[PDB]
């Protein structure tokens, strides 16, 4: 779109209004660990995420070099990047502040997210993953509602994708909970590609469509009302039991087939990014007039 | 409700606290003077006082321990909300630091000997009816042939798991847990109620045996969720990709056995390690 080029270029006119970033430049505005911060060498209000690492300088220098490539990647479907510095045992990643938050907390605000909005979400996520693989040869590795951000302008962008291989290893401890978006092939330790990101997107879409994490599937009573499990039990359910599916009554055939193609267990049979690009569901969704900013501001309250 | 330091058989007159030795999940570990000593300061929330008095009996169990391959428990004083565990100071470096030092050769003979030392100490702790529950390379100290086991039994009172509906996993923890434990992990599981046993400690030693030869943990590449599923269904690596014989790989196959009853005791394991080339 012509408009998207303008706001992208206007993002790069804000790029040199700072040169380097350090701790004393920022004042904590609020908590969204990520923080909304006020920059003072430049009037930009930014999002500052801090990752706690106790580790030697040499590898952090390697971390910063790997993180500087985010200055190079720019797209209307991935969130913009300001800079990355180190200070006092935490490395900081500075990015755009998106006043809408992540899709998980807007789903917490709403009851369920309608199909028409999820269509535009699908298009942007597919093109964002396509941009990263085709232009930078990286896969996201962590697609889930908590890392898909929205704003009042109406754009949606992906964040928190695995750009630094050393940063993955340098993180001391991970947080494993009851919601898992990892693909079956990744859980079994076999070769994986962007097909795992496509599974993660499909599982994220059905959760946002129904208003509940869909594994294990709900019984008949819970499906009508809408309209204590160990970690290994869930993971083994993802690997061995049939994938979740949308209810056949309330959603169109195109949407049901779309998520079904995303949740095929065999990654070779699972749809790739190009096949999705032409699936009847997003051809239909692309040629639709939906005020995404209006839906966001009216239901969340901005 | 309290434990005093004059209760102990080590004659105690003064205790100096020095610098912090290193960062750790459970309490702080400082240098000390008594000879030099290692002081671990812990804080208790003044709750679960029945779990507290159970901690007292576990400490009094440590009192009856003395073995050349087991760190010398010297004393423990408790003035809530502050607790302190005082053990002999280990010279040298941790096995974790030695195994990851490129300037140090670890031939098959030395790895057999280091393993036999840990087995002897673990056999002693088992004979005394004590489960380690957290055997790992960071809790073994090696000083030019002297091998000592550290931090046995702390995990029961530890609290290293404490996000909402999200359990904290550190990198090396999962690969030491036997499959029966891995299948139990949950965002609200606690260390006091995990099914540890003598078999789980033998599994943890099997992980160290892999670490001695590969010079890295198993499942080094993969994330935590993949490790949980693979270890739960019983998938385990081997040492042939680095060219180790069957004798050294049988050790893993016995120690990492999926069924608990198929894992050997430490005395039987000592027999098996004696027969390596
Ligand atoms: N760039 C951002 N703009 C606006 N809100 C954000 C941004 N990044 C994070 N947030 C919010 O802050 C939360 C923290 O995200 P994050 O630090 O990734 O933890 P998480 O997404 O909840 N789960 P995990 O990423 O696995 O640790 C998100 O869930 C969002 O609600
Ligand atoms: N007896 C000892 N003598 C010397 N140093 C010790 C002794 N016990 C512990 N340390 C050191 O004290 C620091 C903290 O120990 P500890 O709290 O046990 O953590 P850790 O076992 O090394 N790793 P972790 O348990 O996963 O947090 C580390 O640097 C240890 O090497
Ligand atoms: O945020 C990240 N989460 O990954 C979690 C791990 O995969 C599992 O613990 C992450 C991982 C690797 C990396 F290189 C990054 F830069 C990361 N952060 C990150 C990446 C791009 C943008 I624009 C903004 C960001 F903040
Ligand atoms: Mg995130
Ligand atoms: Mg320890």
């Amino acid at each position: 779109d012509e408009q998207q080029r303008k706001r992208l270029e206007a993002f790069l006119t804000q790029k040199q209004k700072v040169g380097e970033l350090k701790d004393d430049d920022f004042e904590k505005i609020s908590e969204l660990v990520v923080f909304k911060v006020s920059h003072k060498p430049s009037g930009l209000v930014m999002a500052r995420k801090l990752i706690h690492l106790e580790i030697k300088p040499a590898i952090r220098n390697q971390i910063i070099r790997e993180l500087q490539v985010l200055h190079e990647c720019n797209s209307p479907y991935i969130v913009g990047f300001y800079g990355a510095f180190y200070s006092d045992g935490e490395i900081s990643i500075c990015m755009e502040h998106m006043d809408g938050g992540s899709l998980d907390q807007v789903l917490k605000k709403a009851g369920r997210i309608p199909e028409q909005i999820l269509g535009k979400v699908s298009i942007a996520v597919i093109k964002g993953l396509t941009y990263l693989r085709e232009k930078h040869k990286i896969m996201h590795r962590d697609v889930k509602p908590s890392n898909i951000l929205v704003n009042s302008r109406g754009e949606i962008k992906l964040c928190d994708f695995g750009v630094s291989g050393q940063l993955i290893d340098s993180m001391a401890n991970s947080f494993v909970g009851t919601r898992s978006y990892m693909s079956p092939e990744r859980l079994q330790g076999t070769h994986y590609s962007v097909q795992s990101d496509i599974w993660s997107m499909g599982l994220s879409l059905v959760e946002m469509a129904v208003g509940r994490y869909p594994i294990p599937p709900p019984d008949a009573k819970e499906l009508e009302l809408m309209f204590p499990m160990a970690i290994f039990e869930l993971l083994d359910y993802i690997v061995n039991e049939p994938p979740p599916k949308l209810p056949s009554a309330v959603f169109s055939l195109e949407f049901q087939d779309f998520v079904n193609k995303c949740l095929i267990k065999n990654p070779a049979e699972r749809a790739d990014l190009k096949q999705l690009m032409v699936h009847a569901f997003i051809k239909r969704s692309d040629a639709e007039e939906v005020d995404f900013a209006g839906w966001l501001c009216s239901t969340i309250g901005l | 409700t309290s434990i005093f330091l004059q209760e102990w058989d080590i004659p105690f007159e003064q205790l100096e606290i020095g610098e912090l030795i290193g960062k750790g999940r459970f309490g702080q570990v400082y240098h000390g003077r008594w000879g030099e000593v290692a002081i671990r300061l812990i804080d208790i929330e003044r709750d679960n006082e029945d779990q507290l008095k159970a901690f007292k009996r576990e400490v009094m169990a440590y009192r009856q321990t003395r073995h050349e391959n087991v760190v010398l428990f010297m004393g423990a004083c408790m003035s809530p909300p502050h607790l302190a565990i005082i053990t002999s100071l280990c010279k040298g470096r941790t096995l974790y630091s030695v195994v990851r030092d490129a300037k140090i050769v670890l031939d098959v003979n030395k790895t057999r000997q280091i393993a036999q030392e840990i087995v002897k100490g673990m056999g002693y702790l088992h004979a005394k009816g004590i489960l380690h529950k957290d055997l790992k390379s960071k809790n073994v100290f090696y000083d030019n042939g002297k091998v000592v086991i550290t931090d046995f039994g702390l995990f029961s009172i530890s609290g290293v798991l404490q996000r909402e509906d999200k359990l904290r996993i550190q990198n090396g923890w999962l690969c030491h847990l036997a499959p029966e434990i891995i299948r139990q992990l949950s965002p609200d599981t606690e260390e006091d109620k995990l099914p540890f046993s003598k078999h789980s400690d033998v599994f943890a030693l099997g992980t160290i045996w892999y670490e001695l030869h590969a010079r890295e943990w198993p499942f080094k590449t993969q994330p935590a969720e993949a490790i949980i599923w693979q270890m739960g269904t019983g998938m385990k690596p081997n040492l042939s990709q680095i060219g180790m014989g069957k004798e050294i790989s049988d050790i893993l196959l016995f120690c990492w056995a999926f069924e608990q009853e198929e894992r050997p005791t430490f005395t039987k394991l000592m027999d098996m390690l004696e027969k390596l080339p």
